[PDB]
């Protein structure tokens, strides 16, 4: 942990070789104190978040994690909420950007590391500091089908089988490793019910159908869309009745 | 195709094991055209799976002669793969302790292929084994020409695990000639040997 | 933009930002590169904190051209700028020649720009270095770029975690009689020795280039090749 | 130091052999262990 | 500690403290609350006169950033009336490409992402207001956006903005905003700032109301005098 | 708790009818629904009762593919009541004694000492068990 | 050894974690896994149990960012 000058204001080595700024960036994803889960199943993906609404005041229909980046992507923010909007805008430019000058859908891997690239030069020129926030995308590919794909503050970009980006990350992964060592091909309501659960289980909340929200994408309609309350009902009635 | 053979050689391993050789084995006889991806695939997974069996049941004909009759099939598979079923091969056949007499000459086949094909570090495994079946088959003096030829090879790569049991080999074969002062001189070197590196307890146990 | 060098002479004449790049460095994946008679083989320890990653989504070893490749050993996001900017360099270099790069020239290019991040202003030193390998003229080539821009010509060579014992290993191991396979046999090997856990098909990486070209070997390539370690 | 070590240590492989003369051995072993393992 | 001396550098603990001490400006200054009703959305300021001296309608907190948008105002007041001129020009260039009123939704993801633009870098210092936009449609109807010096817009149904946030927010909830009217809102927004002023300290506010509804024909406009006036003497007789 | 009770004393003697009658795939299946209520419930007097009752209709019914099979899904439920599962072993291995054919006995042995193995509070019928297995 | 096993668990899938944990650590894993049987009424030590008390005992937060390497 040693230091030497301004390695911990800019974007320079440590004597060790540690970015201190970037990994600043990584503890701004928990100051928003949500945590969310992606889990990919065999023909489907699906991102849950916890939504919070500490008033009545604040209208429910706007505070919202889950950004439908293209029609065929969508993802998951986490961290400040005012560098996660930045991001959001960001990837639909470059999805846009790629559907007009390619000519077709910018695949989900591409998508990040375009995006994975932006924020790795805010890690490298210290005039500005790294976004705090934390992506996720999901989206269901022509030939490699469902992909889920986390975008760290630092420029790191990788695919999972199941993720989660928050407070409680490390406390979701290991409960994520432990399904996913079971090598089960989720159908898309086990993959919702163990992305719920992924959440529920490891904030003991027992969820209303009003604080989560699920962002699905399935092979049949590649498509994003947001689950309502309805639907999101019927699944924490399955959960509730297994 | 041919994988739904596989499965019934599969599902005949339940069976008696002679009676899922016809499978494996017609399989092997099988021709091959161009590349057939699929194919080779599971002529290399028969052929393994064929072999493996045949450390059960026990037949020198069919497991050696079969290491004498895949050779141009070597050829056409990845030598990363062959060099695979080289080994794998040879190493049931000698793990199997039946001495059906020809154990020297496919080793000493396979080292011929090991130099055309220049893979040093499965030919010098191969040296390594043969010195132990020379040993086994009482051909000491063979064993301490071909073993000195292999301390040297082994000494300037410092693969010291492998000189450590040439080093033994050598300490055996001596003692069998009935040469207390040059076995004691050649453990000597096996244990100094083995001091400078980690030895496994196999290698720990055969060295005690 | 910050118009003044981050990276300054310290007064006993050292670049010391440069230094701090070396050892972030220092810090990463091991990388072994062994230049064999017929060819060149990349080795490199692709292992994840968990399984819930995807080892297929992201390579470590990345072609530039039909004939040349790269591995690292740093920071993973400031390899693939520089995997972007030798691609856009080799394009360049295609586009005024109408021929395929020198693994040479490319590694020259490539590193200019590793060297510009020293001098120019508001920037810091890439934390990486390349290991560069190439087949040109009938003759293997392999190099290796450091953080401060410069490039040198390895016969075998180790960098990231526990290299300096890796450099011994292949200093007893390696010779110029050598060929692919077998530096791929000495390669894993290398690996080997500064891995920790068990080396599987899927946590390294390996990629080989000969006359045929330059091309990532797939995992079910390794696992052949790892069948022999063992 | 490491060679005077190394004495030390050749006189220690032969109290494992219940031996009271140092042979050559022990300094060989000795030598292995001092340099090589450590 | 030289942690929170620039917008580009990270606290260790992740937080941004030049965003955060802007913030601490808006809690400096005078509240100002917006609730969005059944058809509308009522905007009172409490506007402080801090001499006699000020003509009544200086230092006017509410803007008009198009024809169809209100904004309040709360912090330092250039940065605010910089941020009404960008939220200005983001409504015009909106009607000059896309030929129609901007939606609010719109207005306040683009005009944060300005705000959010100066929280990030060195050469520039986060904005020290924040501020409400609200506006009315017959497609879209009522809505009420608050936009932080970070950069943070959340619709809202009642929102404070200012040093006494915290209390007009409880008297909001009181509310059932959902069902009333901008013209009984208009009496409650004064109810609510008449309440949260502090007579014993900063003293001699003056009320400055605006409201966008189906009554303006989504036009967002100050209130009129004579209504004015009648909610002022209404939330008199609520103080008893 | 919630105190089902005599909910079960509804249930249990209506079921033991239409197991009679040729009715027990469909009779079970209930029961299972109405031991997860009581389950979930920690009903201890309940829970016990039910699980008792499908042993004794797959034994009175000669359902010995269906017995053993019950007596493993019951006590592999869910955060199963532990002195649930000692009254239901407890019945069981009754039966054992009761049952004179070799392989059936055999069998019913077997699934019994394999629910009861490494449990303490059936310790007792293991032991048992294996008097009674090791004397066959 | 001193410990009630089941045939089912195996300390190979423990002992090749690359977690760098002392004896008492280990002792401490085997230790709160006894634990785990005998808050369910068991005296055997299942495989869920060592799992369970792997995780607990090592509680080890990632302190890495896959990003330098």
């Amino acid at each position: 942990g040693s230091s030497a000058g301004f390695d911990r204001h800019i974007t320079i080595f440590s004597p060790e070789g540690r970015l201190y700024q970037v990994e600043y960036a990584f503890k701004a994803i928990n100051q928003g104190g949500l945590t969310s889960v992606a889990v990919r199943g065999k023909d489907c993906a699906v991102i849950v978040t916890q939504k919070k609404v500490p008033d009545k005041l604040l209208d429910s229909s706007t505070v919202t994690h889950l950004f439908k980046i293209t029609e065929n992507i969508g993802c998951v923010m986490t961290g400040m909420t005012a560098d996660s909007r930045s991001q959001v805008q960001r990837a639909r430019y470059e999805a846009a950007n790629w559907k007009y000058k390619y000519g077709y859908e910018i695949p989900v891997d591409m998508l990040c590391k375009r995006i994975a690239d932006i924020s790795q030069v805010y890690t490298q020129n210290a005039e500005m500091r790294p976004l705090g926030c934390c992506m996720i995308l999901i989206g269901i590919d022509e030939e490699q089908g469902p992909q889920v794909y986390k975008c760290d503050p630092a420029g790191y970009y990788c695919g999972f089988k199941a993720t989660a980006a928050g407070v409680k990350q490390t406390e979701s992964t290991s409960f994520l490793e432990k399904k996913v060592k079971k090598k089960f091909d989720w159908t898309f309501e086990q993959t919702v019910e163990t992305a719920i659960t992924c959440l529920s289980t490891v904030l003991s909340i027992d969820f209303k159908p009003s604080e989560i929200e699920v962002g699905v994408v399935t092979v049949e309609n590649p498509k994003f869309r947001i689950l309502t309350e309805a639907e999101i009902d019927a699944h924490l009635v399955a959960l509730a009745e297994r | 195709a041919a994988v739904v053979e596989f499965q019934r050689a599969q599902s005949l391993l339940s069976t008696d094991r002679e009676a899922s050789i016809d499978i494996l084995h017609s399989i092997v006889k099988r021709d091959i055209q161009e590349n057939d991806e699929e194919a080779v695939q599971v002529k290399e997974q028969s052929i393994l799976e064929l072999g493996s069996l045949l450390a059960k049941t026990g037949q020198a004909a069919e497991l050696g002669g079969l290491l004498k009759y895949v050779r141009p099939f070597l050829n056409s598979i990845s030598k990363a793969k062959a060099a695979r079923l080289v080994r794998s091969l040879l190493d049931l056949f000698l793990d199997m302790e039946a001495a059906t007499g020809q154990e020297v000459e496919l080793c000493l086949e396979c080292i011929e292929w090991a130099k055309s094909e220049k893979r040093t570090f499965l030919r010098q495994a191969l040296e390594a084994r043969l010195v132990s079946l020379y040993f086994d088959t009482k051909r000491y003096q063979e064993a301490l020409h071909l073993g000195s030829q292999l301390l040297r090879e082994l000494k300037k790569m410092d693969d010291k695990a492998l000189l450590v049991e040439v080093q033994l080999l050598e300490s055996k074969t001596y003692h069998a000639l009935s040469n207390l002062p040059k076995a004691r001189a050649a453990l000597t070197s096996a244990r100094t040997t083995a001091n400078a590196i980690y030895c496994p307890p196999k290698l720990q146990a055969t060295l005690d | 933009g910050y118009s003044f060098s981050l990276t300054t002479f310290s007064p006993s004449g050292k670049l010391v930002q440069i230094e701090y790049a070396l050892a972030a460095v220092a810090g990463g994946a091991p990388s072994v590169g062994i230049k064999a008679a017929n060819g060149v083989v990349l080795a490199t320890e692709k292992k994840q904190k968990s399984i819930l990653y995807d080892e297929r989504s992201v390579h470590k070893v990345e072609p530039i051209t039909k004939h040349i490749g790269l591995v690292y050993s740093g920071m993973g996001p400031d390899y693939r700028v520089l995997v972007h900017r030798a691609r856009k360099l080799a394009q360049q270099y295609y586009l005024v020649y109408q021929e395929p790069i020198p693994t040479a020239q490319l590694v020259q290019r490539v590193a200019s720009v590793m060297q510009e991040y020293t001098q120019s202003g508001g920037v810091r030193p890439f934390g990486v270095s390349l290991l560069i390998c190439g087949w040109n003229e009938g003759r293997p080539y392999l190099f290796q770029s450091d953080p401060s821009g410069a490039y040198f010509a390895w016969k075998a060579t180790a960098m990231g975690k526990n290299y300096v014992n890796g450099k011994t290993f292949l200093e007893k191991r390696y010779n110029e009689d050598l060929e692919l396979e077998d530096a791929i046999h000495t390669a894993i090997l290398t690996l080997k020795e500064s891995f920790e856990g068990q080396m599987t098909e899927d946590n390294i990486e390996v990629g080989i280039c000969n006359e045929a070209g330059f091309r990532r070997l797939t995992p079910t390539e390794v696992k052949d090749y790892l069948a022999a370690i063992a | 130091a490491e060679v005077k070590g190394v004495c030390t240590e050749a006189g220690m492989y032969a109290l494992r052999e219940r031996r009271v003369h140092v042979t050559q051995e022990d300094f060989e072993m000795a030598v292995a262990k001092v340099m090589q393992k450590d | 500690t030289g942690y929170d001396l620039s917008a580009s550098t990270f606290s260790p603990d992740g937080r941004v403290f030049q965003v955060e001490y802007a913030m601490k400006a808006v809690e400096n200054s005078s509240t100002a609350i917006g609730i969005r009703c059944k058809d509308g959305v009522v905007f009172g300021v409490e506007k402080l006169v801090l001499s006699k001296l000020y003509e009544e309608g200086s230092n006017k907190r509410l803007f008009n950033v198009d024809r169809h948008v209100g904004m309040a105002v709360a912090g330092l007041l250039a940065d605010a009336r910089s941020l009404a001129d960008i939220a200005r020009e983001e409504a015009s260039n909106f009607r000059s490409n896309f030929g129609y009123n901007i939606p609010l939704k719109h207005l306040a993801d683009r005009v944060a992402m300005y705000v959010h633009a100066y929280t990030l870098y060195s050469a520039v210092r986060p904005f020290g207001c924040s501020f409400m936009l609200g506006s009315y449609s017959v497609n879209d109807g009522a809505q009420l956006y608050m936009i932080d010096p970070s950069g943070v817009s959340y619709g809202y149904w009642g929102c404070a903005i200012g040093k006494a946030r915290q209390a007009a927010k409880t008297e909001i909830e009181k509310l059932q905003m959902k069902e009333m009217t901008c013209r009984d809102i208009v009496k409650e927004v004064a109810k609510i700032i008449y309440i949260v002023h502090d007579e014993v300290k900063d003293k001699a506010f003056e009320l400055e109301l605006s409201w966008v509804g189906e009554l303006t024909n989504g036009r967002h406009e100050i209130v009129p005098k004579d209504i004015r006036e009648e909610a002022e003497k209404y939330a008199k007789e609520s103080l008893k | 708790e919630v105190d089902y009770s005599a909910t079960v004393d509804q249930r249990l003697p209506e079921c033991a009818k239409l197991a009679k009658e040729g009715r027990l795939q469909e009779v079970i299946e209930t029961l299972l629904s109405l031991e997860k209520q009581t389950r979930t419930a920690s009903d201890m007097v309940s829970t016990s009762r039910i699980l008792v009752a499908v042993v004794k209709m797959c034994y009175e019914a000669k359902e010995w593919d269906l017995l053993n099979e019950n007596i493993m899904l019951l006590s592999k439920r869910r955060s199963q009541l532990k002195q649930a599962v000692a009254k239901m072993v407890q019945q069981c291995c009754t039966y054992v004694e009761e049952i004179t054919d070799l392989p059936i006995k055999l069998r019913l042995i077997d699934t019994l000492r394999m629910v009861t193995e490494g449990k303490i509070y059936v310790e007792i019928e293991r032991a048992r068990l294996t008097k009674t297995l090791a004397t066959i | 050894s001193k410990m009630n096993l089941s045939e089912e668990v195996d300390l190979e899938d423990y002992v090749a974690r690359p977690d760098k944990i002392s004896g008492a650590d280990i002792n401490s894993i085997c230790q709160e896994s006894g634990m785990l049987a005998v808050r369910e009424n068991r005296y055997i030590v299942l495989a869920k149990d060592f799992e369970k008390a792997y995780k607990t005992v090592i509680k080890k937060d990632e302190q890495e960012h896959e990003f330098y390497k």
